């Protein structure tokens, strides 16, 4: 292992991630960037970080009854908030940004001549 | 004795040693060997009471399943913070259009 | 799968909240001229 | 035979057992108790309720077979068989359950307006 | 998924107020 | 799919931009008719 | 294909409402 | 310490590791050597070309060469979807666009409004 105990277990049905504190020990206590972000009791192994949706990013380590374990940085680009930038997206943004803007201006030009 | 549910990649099936009789629930279709039947695709809630006989082994004695399956792809994940909101402020927006019908009259 | 729907559900909460906000500026612009 | 009514709202399921209303039950899953252990409080059995929470597709997936005191495991003469995509604030939800919200709105949109206007006098 | 049958819905209600809209134009032009 | 899903995102910020402009006409014509009260 | 055309089927009937609706005003 | 920085433009995925400025490192993805010459491994750039998700999402170590790789400082797991000339929008662009719609139409709006009072 190479005092490398901390794994993701993934490829499942849902859209969950779980880190897995690979060491034997009682009452493990995970860790965030170093600081106490969390703590296990027992009945329950696998840590839950939540959905690969909202991209669970960190620095995440464990440490059982031996001294602490290596941390493991998890990035996650599961976006689905992008926007595809083709030939059709920016040329509809300018055909939205013209006849809004010249509806406005049409309105307000009357609106001025009533005044 | 219970009634094994196989899976292939997107069939559900029904397996038994003797004659299936439908009692209740999504037939689903029919198989040209006995001993068989099909329940369709896997997202398709296939739900329906099906009891069977007994095996070689577990013989005069008949057995009862019943499937159930809720593997949802037309379910929406309902949001708090979207659904409030979009209620919130749609109720806003009809009273601000109330208004514009007492001006007029 | 469970995603796509409540955006399509946004976006078309979106669409008829401006279906209103456009009839609401035009009845105040209607009113400002009678 | 009455069928085994699984309700599930977001992540708790819940499983009825109407088989013998006149006695008291107990549960099982791939022949190993469940329900009534005392242990892993989340789970909880009742006259006829049964109430699962943090439900998953991978474990808990299999035959729910509920049978009364003093009877034999193998007794029973109906099995269940739950293979359910259990998810958090979620329901399932089509589009005549849409349209049916839309056409209430312009109803009741419609509805205001025609009093607001009536009011005028 | 519902998505690609859902704006008919709600453009189908856009139509039904401008048809009725160029009727009334109509009869107020015409006649 | 991950076609729908950014046809989706690329028409909710499109509208999420046009209502923000009713707003700004709102408050235009609200200032222009409070004027006269 | 299919889904885009709803996001611009929309915009030409809004437009057609808005112009019917403002000629037909004129009418006063 | 120090952690990996990983930046995506487009479809091409490019990670570096700052720990080491100038040295001889190697690259791992699941015990599988990657440099030494498709793929790029610079000095202390990666570069990860047609990044499909099925095929590259796993452990990444970077270390200078004759160190175990299980002596390293820590790992990585990387799961990104990447798209063709795309962008993802955080608040840095919808917070910026919203600002300046609505600079311009009052910038538009109120320029009408001298033109047509005149
Ligand atoms: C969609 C938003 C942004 C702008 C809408 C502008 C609308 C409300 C404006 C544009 C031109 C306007 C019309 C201009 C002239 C007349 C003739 C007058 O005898 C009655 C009002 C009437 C018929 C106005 C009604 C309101 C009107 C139709």
């Amino acid at each position: 292992k190479g005092n490398h105990l901390v794994k993701v277990y993934d490829y499942q049905e849902d859209g969950s991630v779980l880190l897995t504190c690979d060491a034997e020990a009682k009452n493990i206590t995970w860790f965030k960037d170093g600081k106490m972000i969390g703590f296990l009791t027992e009945d329950k192994k696998k840590w839950n970080l939540g959905s690969n949706a909202k991209d669970p990013r960190g620095m995440y380590q464990c440490k059982g009854s031996q001294n602490k374990s290596k941390p493991l940085q998890v990035y996650y680009r599961m976006c689905q908030n992008c926007i595809e930038l083709n030939a059709a997206t920016i040329s509809g943004f300018l055909f939205a940004e013209i006849v809004s803007i010249f509806v406005l201006a049409v309105g307000v030009y009357f609106i001025a001549g009533q005044d | 004795f219970k009634i094994p549910i196989e899976e292939l990649e997107d069939r559900v099936f029904v397996n038994c040693n003797t004659s299936i009789t439908w009692v209740e629930g999504t037939v689903g279709t029919l198989l040209s060997d006995i001993t068989r039947l099909d329940l369709g695709k896997r997202i398709l809630d296939p739900r329906g009471i099906y009891r069977c006989n007994g095996t070689d082994i577990y013989k005069d004695k008949e057995s009862t399943v019943q499937v159930h399956y809720r593997m949802c792809q037309s379910c929406v994940e309902l949001d708090p913070a979207t659904v409030a909101g979009i209620i919130v402020t749609d109720v806003i927006a009809t009273l601000l259009l109330a208004l514009g019908v007492f001006c007029f009259a | 799968t469970e995603k796509v729907n409540m955006m399509s559900l946004t976006v078309l909460g979106l669409r008829m909240l401006f279906a209103k906000t456009v009839a609401v500026n035009f009845l105040l612009t209607a009113k400002l001229f009678f | 035979q009455t069928p085994y009514k699984v309700s599930i709202s977001g992540t708790t399921v819940i499983l009825t057992c109407p088989q013998y209303p006149g006695s008291e039950i107990l549960w099982q899953h791939n022949d190993k108790n469940i329900g009534g252990d005392e242990d892993d409080k989340n789970i909880g059995s009742d006259e006829d309720h049964l109430s699962l929470k943090e439900f998953s597709e991978l474990e808990q997936s299999g035959y729910y077979v509920c049978y009364p005191r003093g009877s034999k495991p193998e007794d029973a003469n109906f099995y269940l068989y739950l293979r359910a995509r259990v998810c958090e604030n979620c329901m399932e939800m089509d589009v005549m359950s849409v349209a049916t919200i839309v056409i209430v709105d312009i109803c009741i949109t419609g509805g205001l307006l025609l009093l607001v206007y009536y009011w005028s006098k | 998924l519902l998505d690609p049958k859902l704006c008919y819905l709600l453009d189908g209600i856009l139509f039904i107020y401008g048809v009725i809209l160029t009727a009334l134009f109509l009869r107020v032009k015409f006649s | 799919t991950l076609l729908l899903q950014l046809t989706n995102t690329s028409a909710y910020y499109m509208y999420l931009l046009l209502l923000l402009k009713s707003v700004v006409y709102f408050a235009i014509i609200t200032c222009c008719l409070l004027r006269r009260t």
